């Protein structure tokens, strides 16, 4: 949802 | 607060006035071009390639030393970009977005390499003339001591910046992420760590910690793995023209001092213009070729430079434009609120052109950004 595109800005830093 | 004109007489001046006299010699032949150019210009004292320079193609007669001269710097330009000396790579597809290879120590010359590449701009500097080899914003800015910034990372890494501006815009304390002050990094197969900070293996980024944590975070991006490269190319080039006598340009404005000012063809940049919610038939759109045929040529590059992000154009013109993602023509999308000013996707070649209410307000918000934003 909203720790959908955390876990996507996670992976990407 | 200075024009362009004034900072280019006031370079040129300097370089006039700390010139020497007599000559250098440099012969290379056209197969052997880089070979020959990188033993006689590093064996040389780095003073004396400000001399008058005698450039030699050996074989060709048809001579003209200003036209020789021209031509060497152009043909060389491209040649350091030969992948057989692992120099440099391209951050995207369709050779977008040149930086230094992390891997060039692969080429165990790699730094002398640098050094001469650096000697080699800033000859072409001090004598006037113009190079192709197509350096971004970002490695002009680090000539002039400017720091990268968060807008920078969207030309080289939109989904990293992408990323940090979520970062930036969201409660860290209120989603689940767990990012600590540490990078890895991979060269030639050999997996290295980088500590953003002292003991940033241990530090988790908070709330009270993002800001400091983004802005280690973006100068990292854009120098690692090639900071000895860097220092390098500096060097070399420092030991020729001084950088200190770039004192006055921005990163725009150099690009310039070395690619050299073209006659942008009015044209074929309509023609591949595309649009996104706006149409050619757009109130906005005509009032945006209205402040561009008004424009002369040099805020037209300066256009050019917000928007894509460089002035340099491709073989066949605006139709065959490169972004991030592949080719990309030049495009305006109708993003923004009147009261913001119209700001720059360069990895897009877009344009968020804000719906304005009038002509006069368009032009006048158009030529403060194109002229003091990125
Ligand atoms: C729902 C949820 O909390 N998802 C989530 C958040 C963050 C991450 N990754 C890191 O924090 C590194 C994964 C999943
Ligand atoms: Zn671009």
């Amino acid at each position: 949802r909203r720790c959908i595109q955390a876990a996507r800005v996670c992976a990407v830093l | 607060d200075r024009s362009f004109r004034w900072k280019y007489h006031q370079f040129r001046f300097l370089c006039h006035s700390n010139a020497l006299p007599s000559h250098v010699k440099i012969s290379v032949s056209r197969q052997t071009l880089f070979e020959d150019s990188f033993q006689q210009i590093m064996n040389m004292k780095p003073y004396d390639l400000r001399r008058r320079l005698y450039i030699i193609m050996r074989g060709e007669e048809g001579l003209d030393y200003g036209g020789i001269a021209r031509e060497w710097f152009f043909l060389l330009s491209h040649e350091v970009l030969n992948p057989m000396y692992c120099l440099f790579e391209y951050a995207g597809k369709n050779n977008y977005c040149l930086q230094i290879n992390p891997a060039s120590s692969i080429n165990p010359d790699h730094l002398t390499y640098f050094r001469f590449i650096g000697r080699f701009i800033a000859m072409a500097l001090y004598h006037g003339k113009f190079i192709d080899t197509g350096f971004t914003l970002p490695f002009y800015k680090r000539m002039l001591n400017k720091r990268p910034t968060l807008k920078d990372l969207e030309s080289i890494d939109p989904e990293f910046y992408n990323s940090i501006v979520w970062i930036k815009e969201n409660n860290l304390e209120e989603c689940g992420l767990e990012l600590y002050f540490i990078q890895d990094m991979e060269i030639l197969g050999k997996v290295t760590t980088h500590e953003l900070k002292e003991g940033g293996e241990s530090i988790r980024v908070t709330e009270e910690n993002k800001e400091e944590y983004i802005m280690l975070l973006t100068d990292w991006r854009f120098t690692r793995g090639v900071e000895e490269q860097t220092k390098a190319f500096l060097d070399g080039f420092n030991e020729v023209a001084p950088l200190e006598w770039l004192r006055y340009f921005d990163e725009k404005e150099l690009e310039l001092m070395l690619c050299g000012m073209q006659e942008i063809d009015m044209s074929d940049w309509q023609k591949s213009t595309i649009y996104r919610h706006y149409t050619k038939n757009s109130k906005q759109i005509q009032w945006f070729w209205q402040v561009v045929k008004e424009m002369d040529n040099e805020k037209r590059i300066r256009l050019l430079q917000f928007v894509t992000g460089t002035c340099r154009l491709p073989v066949g013109g605006f139709a065959e434009l490169i972004g991030s993602n592949g080719p990309q023509k030049f495009c305006i999308d109708k993003v923004g609120k009147e009261t913001w000013l119209p700001r720059s996707h360069t990895c897009f070649n877009r344009l968020d052109l804000p719906p304005y209410k009038s002509y006069e307000q368009l032009r006048e918000k158009l030529l403060y950004a194109i002229e003091e934003t990125e």
